[PDB]
């Protein structure tokens, strides 16, 4: 696997991709 | 949160999976 | 078939735009 | 859920934001 | 609804999303 | 146009709908 | 089915790239 | 239109730019 | 039908994220 | 290939990176 | 055709779009 | 490579096709 900066749409894409059937939470405010 | 970890800094696969459900 | 998985990719990108700062939980099995 | 509702018919913006946090 | 900056692909995505069956015009030159 | 309104500045839903057909 | 709506998302993103500065009108019912 | 032409068969770049302004 | 072509669009965007700096060859007929 | 494998069933990240260079 | 800067996802999108059935190689390291 | 040609600088259609297979 590669390590890189992931922001915005690519960060949500990454979450959707990695988490799979688990789903994810994207809470950018923190 | 995820922004400071994975966007401003660089996250590993393990770190990104902290935000899976 | 993958169109449901493809559909989910568009869903989370749309939620990224619509929800903005308040974020969202993506739960494919819920 | 969102997959059942929005991958069968088109979900508008008004329907999609019901899934926001 | 949230108010945010929308540029490039996200601006076209937003237009496609908001305008729906009406469609839109994207004329960036102005 | 739409760039100065919605990209450089921030547009509301009403402002974005000015560019629907 | 949503694949036609999903197809349109790719259409306008492609038109964004191909048309560039000259822009485009997206008319789903035309 | 573009939906009828390009969501039935693949539209190349040359076919897509006919819809540019 | 275009869903296979639509699927390929998601494939290369996913490969862009997953592969990162090592890049990738996209060969639809291979 | 990748189209045959990953457009019939969902390919995970672990399956997709086998196609990286 | 228009000439513009293409980076990241838009560069891969452009390659996928232009190259068609030929496919492409995206080797960003060089 | 493609980054210096097409991202940092501007490529033509002919230049982009240098990276097709
Ligand atoms: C700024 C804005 C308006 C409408 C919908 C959005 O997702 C974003
Ligand atoms: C925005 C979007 C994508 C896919 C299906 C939908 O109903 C809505
Ligand atoms: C720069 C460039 C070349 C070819 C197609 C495009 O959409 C953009
Ligand atoms: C670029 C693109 C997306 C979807 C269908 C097409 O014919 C072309
Ligand atoms: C940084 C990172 C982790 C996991 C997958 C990716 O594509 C990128
Ligand atoms: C990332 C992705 C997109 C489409 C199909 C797949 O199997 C995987
Ligand atoms: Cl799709
Ligand atoms: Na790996
Ligand atoms: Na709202
Ligand atoms: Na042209
Ligand atoms: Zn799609």
């Amino acid at each position: 696997f590669v390590n890189q900066h992931l922001c915005g749409s690519h960060l949500v894409e990454a979450l959707y991709l990695v988490c799979g059937e688990r789903g994810f939470f994207y809470t950018p405010k923190t | 949160g995820i922004v400071e970890q994975c966007c401003t800094s660089i996250c590993s696969l393990y770190q990104l999976e902290n935000y899976c459900n």
